[PDB]
């Protein structure tokens, strides 16, 4: 089994909760590790948290970043830079994140800013998965 | 101050010397004639006198302010006076109000000094505690009644040392 | 004389702190023993009998009044001083005024908390 | 000295003793919220360290240590002040980083230069997780690279108590990239590097916070301290007040009357 | 009050005793800063003596002046040094407690006299940190400040 | 991805960002509520 412990620094939610598997859009990748699972980090992305929860119960969430960190035990720890449920984010916004988040890439000359807008644009998406 | 105090006053009259067959004096030592006669209608209003009766529950004595001091110095004397009367002949555990040893002990002494003598320290007469001890020795529970003394103290500059 | 004749009468007697120092530089000089910081004890009658000369008539008084406000200059705000003491317990409230917030500007400038109206309040205005 | 002076006294003293109260019951609230965020923090900078002592941490063959911005919330600082003071000698680049403005003058006026960053706003507004990933974020996108590391904060224990701790900071990837380490990696310098990132933002966040609460604690305890101290103080001098007080108004009466109408 | 006002005058030494040092169940119980000697001068006792005093009378004055601030509002808002001084000035303070021969009865102790240099050099030890160190009650209730260090060891168990 | 974070751009700066757009991101009250996490007022002192 996995003792989930899923937190952001600011909001705990599941702690080491008996989950089954969460799979985790880690930058990493979206895989379901589920309970324990070897020693592994993998990276948050951006994505939206599946709380397989040992119950048929999924919470949702959208995970933006952190870490997920994976133990080699039972214990699977997602501290989300962020992590928030998928409940209070907002698809008019997500479209039209995107919109300028894709008005903004075109003239965020240069990696760096253009990635700023990439990630958000990479983000808005994100969330347009869960909207 | 006038926190219903008078009110509770005329409340715990009604709860004791009613309830147990007491019997109230009220001795108004240096008051205002003004808040004694709103007193009144108080009285009246609380029943503990009442109009109808001149032989009410309380006697009102009364020295107020404008008196010269010997008047409000002996006014709670003199209603000691009747309450031992009261108490012992009228066998009577009798409330006795008093409005304000502080004032009559103040008043006590500004004839000691122009009685040109000489009040003890402070200022205050030098036998006050023998006026005192014979006032507090006047009041008591005798084989008859009880004047059971409730006493009204303005605390000298909330200091009582 | 306004008071019996239903008149109301405002008497302001500005100040007795004066009034008590020649008074009791009277009676010292009567020899007649003063008391307290060197003040006559029966200042305070002179004054009790005076204050209590202002009061509120009945209608059989035609209703008048004599109000009296006195007035007490605070000497560096003492009060615990004798006269003041007296008049304290005599009166019907202290109308505390307070430097302070004059100076703030705050004009009125008072100490509320330390004005007092010991009775007042059966006497206002249902609008207020 | 007379009734005066001794008021003089008194009545600042009082004012203080409000103050002091003030100060105190403010900050208290600040501990009640501190407390709060202590929640998803306690978790999040446990964690950090569960992994990295999930596994364990070591060094190769830098420390940090963050305090408050004003005093008088104890000698919490001192403390932090004092374990960094004594580490240095060993490194292994060095550096120090004290993120404190306590830690300014209790230490930046040493490791002034052997520093890396400080930063103020060290409380006295609530500082967060966001503050924790600022604070990170350039820090790595440093040219002083991490050799050692320690966090020094205060680690709180209940508002009563805390123990200034440390914690190692292994930034340095190779500490990460090595040993036993590597070994319950099972996947790449990448996410190594993004997590010794990561999780050392989380650290920081906690470590401050628990600094912060301590200090908050700490500030609490100072402020109440002396409102009580006060009290009883008043206590006494309110007699010597009164005392000299009446002991004077009879003795004027003496030499006004009999001192001084003794025939006068 | 006027009498022991007076009386200054015609003393050449006051031993004031403290009722605060009393208090402290100091045996001596002195008013130290007021037991004094006019003849209290380097010039007359050495200067030794005499510093060393002064450097105590000093010590303790400082001391005392922290006292009003810290009465409620203990320490570190004052530095470890004003610390030395306040802990030498206690270690002092103890070291003038120095027990009573006599009085036994009251003090079950046997008392000290000290020679002089055990003094001078106590002080200056103290002073020079010499002690400082130690547990305070070694100097409690001493007399020779070997004594003390000797009655330090069995405090320091 | 990596063209941030081989942008470099601190881990933290991606992460930052990311949730920095998450910040942006959320509804109403709840969009409100991002800027408490973005304390990040933290003055920049810098020896």
């Amino acid at each position: 089994q996995m003792s989930f412990t899923f937190a952001s620094p600011t909001q705990v939610f599941f702690n080491s909760a008996n989950v089954r598997q969460v799979d985790v859009p880690t930058q990493t990748g979206a895989f379901g590790i589920l309970a324990a699972h070897v020693p592994t980090l993998q990276v948050l992305r951006p994505g939206l948290v599946v709380v397989h929860a040992e119950d048929g119960t999924t919470s949702k969430y959208f995970v933006s970043s952190g870490s997920v960190t994976v133990n080699a035990d039972s214990s699977v720890q997602l501290l989300a830079e962020e992590a928030v449920t998928l409940d209070m984010l907002d698809l008019g916004a997500a479209k039209a994140n995107l919109e300028k988040a894709q008005s903004e890439l075109l003239g965020a000359a240069d990696e760096a800013t253009r990635a700023e807008i990439q990630i958000r644009i990479e983000a808005n998406e994100a969330l347009v998965k869960a909207l | 101050a006038g926190v219903g105090k008078t009110v509770l006053i005329m409340e715990l009259i009604n709860n004791v010397a009613k309830a147990h067959g007491g019997y109230s004096v009220f001795a108004g030592v240096g008051e205002r004639t003004r808040e004694g006669n709103d007193l009144y209608h108080e009285m009246i209003e609380s029943g503990v006198i009442n109009l109808k009766d001149a032989t009410s529950k309380v006697a009102l004595v009364y020295g107020q302010m404008n008196e010269p001091p010997g008047a409000r110095a002996r006014v709670a004397l003199t209603g000691l006076t009747v309450a031992e009367y009261f108490r012992d002949q009228e066998g009577q555990d009798v409330l006795l109000f008093i409005d304000n040893i502080f004032r009559f002990t103040q008043a006590g002494s500004e004839v000691s000094a122009l009685l040109g003598r000489i009040p003890s320290a402070v200022g205050y007469q030098p036998t006050l505690a023998t006026d005192m001890g014979t006032m507090q020795e006047r009041i008591t529970t005798t084989k008859k009644g009880s004047i059971t003394s409730v006493q009204a103290i303005y605390v000298p500059a909330d200091d009582l040392t | 004389y306004f008071r019996d004749n239903g008149k109301h009468a405002l008497i302001i007697y500005d100040d007795l702190s004066k009034q008590a120092v020649a008074y009791r530089q009277m009676s010292l000089l009567l020899r007649r023993p003063p008391g307290r910081e060197a003040y006559p004890g029966d200042v305070f009658y002179l004054h009790s009998r005076l204050l209590e000369r202002a009061a509120k008539m009945n209608d059989a008084f035609g209703g008048g009044s004599l109000t009296a406000l006195p007035v007490i200059e605070t000497q560096a705000g003492d009060v615990s001083a004798y006269i003041p003491t007296n008049v304290i317990s005599i009166t019907d409230g202290q109308i505390f005024l307070e430097t302070e917030l004059f100076y703030k500007g705050i004009r009125p400038a008072i100490n509320v908390g330390l004005s007092v109206s010991r009775v007042g309040s059966a006497a206002q205005t249902r609008a207020m | 000295a007379t009734l005066k002076d001794i008021t003089r006294r008194l009545k600042s003293i009082k004012n203080i003793q409000k103050i002091t109260k003030s100060m105190k019951m403010v900050a208290a609230a600040k501990y009640a919220r501190a407390e709060r965020e202590l929640k998803p923090a306690r978790v999040y900078g446990v964690g950090s360290l569960a992994l990295y002592e999930k596994a364990d941490i070591k060094t190769p063959e830098l420390i940090i240590g963050v305090s408050s911005d004003r005093g008088l919330c104890g000698a919490i600082h001192s403390s932090v002040a004092k374990q960094m003071k004594s580490e240095a000698a060993n490194l292994k680049e060095v550096k120090i980083i004290g993120v404190g403005d306590k830690i300014r003058s209790i230490l930046h006026r040493t490791h002034s230069d052997q520093f890396l960053v400080t930063f103020k706003e060290v409380g006295r507004r609530p500082p967060t997780f966001g503050d924790a990933s600022v604070i990170a974020l350039e820090l790595l996108n440093s040219g002083y690279e991490f050799d050692e590391g320690s966090i020094i904060f205060n680690r709180f224990r209940s508002v009563i108590s805390y123990k200034t701790e440390e914690k190692p900071i292994f930034s340095l990837d190779t500490i990460s990239s090595a040993e036993s380490m590597s070994i319950y990696d099972d996947i790449d310098a990448d996410v190594l590097r993004n997590y010794q990132e990561y999780s050392l933002a989380n650290i920081i966040y906690y470590s401050l916070k628990e600094s912060t609460t301590s200090e908050q604690s700490a500030r609490m305890t100072a402020m109440d301290n002396a409102s009580k101290n006060a009290s009883e103080m008043i206590d006494k001098l309110t007699l010597t007040f009164n005392r000299t007080r009446q002991a004077v108004i009879t003795k004027e009466l003496i030499e006004i009357i009999s001192g001084a109408a003794a025939l006068d | 009050d006027p009498a022991p006002a007076t009386t200054f005058a015609h003393l050449d030494a006051t031993t004031v005793l403290s009722r605060a040092i009393a208090e402290l169940g100091i045996y001596p119980a002195v008013d130290p800063l007021d037991s004094t000697s006019r003849i209290m001068d380097p010039n007359i006792v050495g200067s030794e003596h005499y510093d060393v005093a002064r450097g105590v009378q000093k010590i303790l004055q400082d001391y005392k002046s922290l006292q009003d601030i810290i009465a409620i509002l203990g320490m570190d808002e004052l530095s470890e040094e004003d610390k030395l001084t306040v802990s030498r000035a206690r270690k002092i303070q103890r070291f003038l407690s120095q027990p009573f021969q006599v009085a036994e009865v009251f003090t079950g102790h046997l008392g000290k006299l000290v020679p002089l240099k055990e003094t001078i050099k106590g002080f200056q030890q103290i002073l020079a940190g010499e002690y400082d160190h130690l547990p305070e009650q070694a100097f409690y209730m001493v007399g020779p400040i070997e004594e003390a260090v000797a009655k330090a060891d069995k405090l320091a168990e | 991805v990596a063209y941030w974070r081989q942008a470099g751009l601190s881990y933290i700066r991606y992460s930052q960002i990311c949730a920095k757009a998450v910040r942006d991101a959320l509804k109403t009250e709840f969009k409100a509520n991002a800027m408490k996490t973005s304390g990040s007022t933290i003055k920049i002192v810098k020896v």
